[PDB]
């Protein structure tokens, strides 16, 4: 139905030679890249590290990327998790309140040691991910109850567990607790048309931050963002000329539906193109996702020869070449040539040399003429290297001077360069066909505008238009000249020089074949400008800088891929045309893939940026650290598909720490819900007391208390207990500060223990600050082992400065058969280690303050509401009823 | 108007104000029919457009089409000697919605 493919004359009718597509060509290009390096390292002696240059499955990688967009980072629950529990002692009016968050927090990750920085980074990452996961939830359909004409919440949704306290309480205390429980109301519960449930409950602060952030994101991201994404999709579809169905999307919303949209579709290309050594991978992904499928078409046989009578027929100048058929290797070379043509600047060609090959000399001489008309060699971009241009010039020189007919006059110049002569009776100057990459003379860019700029593109980083041979794709629908008027400068000059050199049959052949050649390049221009537009396209500035960097021989961050072809492949490629038939299967779902990839990259970069400041914040923990340590720690906890995409060309084996650090400090990011939650988790984790890590570890000599059991019941009512938790840090006038270096020097000189002993006999304190330490919490109803009461903050290997410390709470239990001085011993029992945390992990409260933790506002959806995820709806081929402007 | 959900109400209001509606400007194929009794309801009450809505994946969609054909009909009135003077008068009128 496309008017470009309508054919009214039999000139453009040809046989189908072969067919090719995008998923085939991506794998073919990867294999051709890897085989070259393998063979080169096989032929010559090489000193390098071992790398296995394998080729992966691109289709499975793309499928995994698609599957990655269906996973959610939130969950729906009916009640929140418990945040506070209680411990009942022998007292009837005093209990212990324990904040559980720190209790599960202290058990996440590995033990911190100075000798392994990578494990330290991994532990920090696990703790942050635990914080993020613990708080991403949505409340839905909570259980309520009616009470004296109003709605109250069930005790099981309040987030605090206290049921084990009720049997021991008195009647008055039980009545008070019951009244306090009944005071927990549902906001404006007597309204029939209500939409949410609001109440007051208990939660920890880091969890509450994530809960609030998720609630706000759900509230804010709605219809308008969806409309913006669909509008950008419409603009891209208009650029790519897709077909639309008749149904349109309406802004109607049901009053019982809640949308969740986790991705914003317009992607920043800087995020994609900032990945180090990622040009080849981006090229492969562009080929795999955007290239259409089509066939190769041979020219009409009537163009070459004419029959006048049954036995009278005109003979063609290239009969032997037009009768030949390619081999498999020559077909692969033709595919390489078309790959180079469809990606200007990014892929360039060179000459393959095979001494075992035996071919007619005329093949090279014909390819010399063909290559000048087939390729662009300067001005703005290039399809080929300077060496191949030199070889083509030499081949053209040899073709022009070989006169199998009557000779013509030749006047050589003083210089010995090829094509330095005048030819024919009109003395045509052949110096203009020698390559010069600055001006582009002698090739398709000669006196032609190759790159054009027009109205702004859907992708902001790629604005250019490619106009090979100066012909527009619109010329196939609304021509400019007649049938004989189609021409351009280089082709015309080549025809004139062929005529001047006495080669008339060849000039007639090329004059006949010119419209076919120009139509082929129009098709190529259309394919480049419409089908291949994506975020994996090369940015404009890099494209502009490709050619001067090649001429000057400078370092390139986007070094072009070089492929080698044979001589006869040029002739085979000149006599074909690629005609697309079907669009790529993945065209409509590509932007979602691009968005997922960019969002995951942004999350990884944020994690690495936050880890990069650790050594400056704690130098004594990370003495033996490198940037590669947190690099590997972050990539150990990333999705496999993203790593597979980044590692297509095995760039992970060759990047250095300078590349890592320059990537970390780049500012570009891609927003998403996962990124917002991760950043909130990092903001919570900026306080290291929330990770159960500290350096406020002290030593002081204390003895376990030995109370008098004069009255058993009165002592029981006290709720006596002992702990090494400190309420306040000790006074500065009685603390001796130690560092890691001083302590280790005094340990090597064998005089550290004497210093510690001398300090301890003076009733002073010692602080082992400077290094972070892992902290555990334990509870005991009896006398603990000597491991914990005599646990020193160091150990002897030379010493180890850090060692996990245990904060213990010891509860004293006595019976009626206890003698008033039964616990008194003849000698004291000493304890040494104390910790200051500045959090209320454990607290002794009266039974009148049990429900004082209810201070968090929760908003829950009612059972009539539905929560749906609409991220899958971001596909290219849909239309809005009211378009966005 | 379908985006705002007011297409049907607008058409009903225009019909109640005794106005005329033209849908588009495309040429339409014309047919000619002859009748001697009351025609089928397809000819009389048939609307020149279609309007459907669908709900898929939490989102609502709409489809609108215009008819490409129209018909012109001629109604012949036949009576018998047994008919009464009020034999053709009805309590409520019978509506027809197409003019060419």
């Amino acid at each position: 139905q496309r008017p470009e493919r309508i054919k009214t004359t039999p000139y453009l009718e040809g046989d189908v030679l072969s067919s090719d597509s995008g998923p085939l060509l991506s794998v073919f290009a990867l294999q051709e890249i890897m085989q070259k390096v393998r063979q080169v390292q096989a032929d010559y002696m090489t000193a390098t590290r071992e790398v296995d240059f394998t080729v992966p499955d691109v289709q499975k990688i793309l499928d995994d990327i698609k599957a990655l967009a269906a996973e959610q980072v939130y969950k729906i629950v009916k009640v929140p998790s418990i945040s506070f529990r209680h411990i009942v002692m022998q007292s009837r009016d005093r209990v212990l309140r324990v904040d559980t968050y720190y209790e599960e927090m202290s058990q996440v990750g590995d033990v911190i040691t100075e000798d392994e920085p990578e494990k330290f980074y991994s532990t920090i990452i696990k703790k942050v991910r635990f914080i993020r996961g613990k708080g991403s939830f949505i409340l839905h359909d909570i259980p309520t109850r009616d009470h004296r004409g109003m709605e109250v919440a069930e005790p099981e949704v309040l987030g605090v567990e206290f049921k084990n306290v009720l049997p021991v309480l008195t009647a008055e205390h039980r009545a008070m607790i019951q009244n306090a429980l009944d005071g927990s109301i549902i906001e404006n519960g007597n309204v029939a048309t209500r939409d949410v449930d609001v109440f007051i409950g208990a939660c920890s602060e880091p969890v509450y931050r994530i809960y609030n952030r998720l609630q706000g994101y759900i509230e804010a991201v709605q219809l308008q963002e969806l409309r913006n994404s669909i509008g950008w999709l419409e603009r891209l579809g208009h650029r790519k000329r897709i077909t639309y169905s008749q149904e349109v999307l309406t802004d109607f919303r049901r009053q019982d539906t809640i949308w969740v949209l986790a991705l914003q579709l317009p992607v920043n290309p800087q995020v994609v193109w900032d990945v180090p050594r990622s040009s080849i991978a981006n090229l492969i992904m562009n080929i795999a996702t955007c290239l259409p499928t089509g066939e190769y078409i041979a020219p009409n046989p009537r163009i070459s020869s004419i029959t006048l009578t049954q036995r009278i027929t005109t003979t063609g100048p290239f009969a032997i070449l037009t009768g030949s058929t390619p081999t498999a290797q020559q077909l692969n070379d033709v595919r390489k040539i078309y790959l180079a043509l469809m990606f200007p600047g990014q892929i360039i060609l060179d000459l393959k040399i095979d001494p075992g090959e035996r071919m007619d000399p005329a093949v090279r001489m014909v390819a010399g003429v063909v290559g000048h008309l087939l390729f662009t060699a300067g001005g703005r971009f290039t399809n080929l290297t300077q060496n191949m241009a030199r070889q083509l010039d030499i081949a053209l020189n040899d073709y022009l001077l070989y006169m199998y007919n009557t000779r013509v006059q030749v006047n050589y110049g003083p210089t010995g360069e090829p094509l330095d002569f005048q030819i024919g009776r009109n003395q045509y100057d052949c110096n203009v066909f020698r390559a010069d990459f600055a001006t582009g003379t002698g090739y398709n860019g000669w006196a032609t505008i190759d790159v054009e700029y027009r109205e702004p593109a859907p992708y902001v980083h790629a604005q250019r238009y490619i106009r090979y041979c100066g012909i527009d794709s619109r010329e196939l629908i609304n021509p400019t000249t007649y049938g004989i008027g189609m021409t351009y400068h280089c082709y015309n000059e080549m025809l004139r020089m062929l005529v001047a050199a006495g080669k008339d049959s060849e000039a007639a052949y090329f004059r006949s074949m010119l419209p076919f050649h120009m139509v082929r390049f129009a098709r190529i221009n259309q394919i480049i400008n419409e089908d291949l537009h994506s975020v994996f396209s090369l940015p404009d500035d890099m494209f502009n800088a490709l050619l001067p960097d090649l001429i000057a021989g400078a370092h390139q961050n986007a070094d072009p891929v070089v492929l080698d072809v044979s001589w006869i492949s040029l002739w085979f490629a000149f006599n074909r045309s690629f005609e697309p038939t079907h669009r790529n299967e993945m065209l409509e779902v590509a932007p979602l893939i691009e968005s997922v990839y960019a969002s995951e990259l942004s999350v990884m970069k944020v994690d690495m940026r936050h880890l990069s400041l650790m050594q400056r914040r704690f130098p004594d923990v990370l003495i033996q650290a490198r940037p590669s340590h947190f690099w590997k720690a972050v990539l150990n906890d990333s999705p496999e598909a993203v790593k597979a995409v980044m590692n297509l060309s095995h760039s992970h084996n060759f990047i250095n720490i300078r590349d890592m650090m320059r990537w970390v400090m780049l500012p570009s990011l891609q927003p998403s819900l996962k990124l917002a939650l991760e950043e909130e988790a990092w903001a919570a984790a900026n306080d290291f007391e929330d990770l159960m890590l500290t350096d406020q570890v002290y030593m002081h000599r204390d003895m376990l208390p030995e109370p008098r059991l004069d009255d058993i019941e009165r002592f029981r009512q006290e709720g006596f207990y002992y702990t090494n938790m400190l309420e306040a840090p000790p006074e500065i006038d009685r603390v001796v500060q130690y560092t890691y270096e001083i302590a280790r020097l005094q340990a090597n000189m064998g005089q550290f223990r004497a210093a510690l002993r001398r300090i301890m006999d003076d009733d002073d304190w010692v602080r082992f600050g400077g290094v972070l330490r892992t902290v555990r919490v334990k509870f005991y109803d009896a006398r603990p082992p000597d491991d914990v009461l005599q646990g020193l903050p160091f150990s002897y290997d030379t010493i180890k400065y850090a060692t996990e410390t245990t904060i213990f709470y010891l509860i004293y239990n006595v019976e009626f058969s206890n003698t008033p001085d039964s616990l008194v011993l003849i000698n004291p029992t000493y304890t040494m280690t104390k910790v200051f945390i500045n959090k209320r992990i454990v607290e002794r409260v009266r039974v009148g303050q049990i429900l004082a933790v209810l201070n968090r506002r929760f908003v829950a959806y009612k059972g009539k509401m539905r929560i749906m995820d609409i991220t899958q709806s971001l596909k290219m081929g849909t239309k809005l009823a009211a378009p966005t402007v | 108007q379908a985006n705002m959900g007011q297409f049907r109400a607008a058409l009903r209001r225009i019909m109640d104000d005794d106005d005329w509606v033209r849908f588009g400007g495309v040429l339409r194929t014309v047919r000619v029919k002859f009748y001697d009794a009351r025609p089928p309801d397809d000819v009389l009450q048939g609307l020149p457009f279609s309007y459907d809505t669908n709900e898929r994946g939490g989102l609502a969609y709409a489809t609108i089409k215009y008819a490409t054909e129209t018909t012109i009909f001629y109604l012949i009135y036949n009576v018998e000697f047994s008919n009464t003077p009020d034999s053709l008068v009805l309590i409520n009128p019978t509506y027809t919605m197409t003019k060419v």
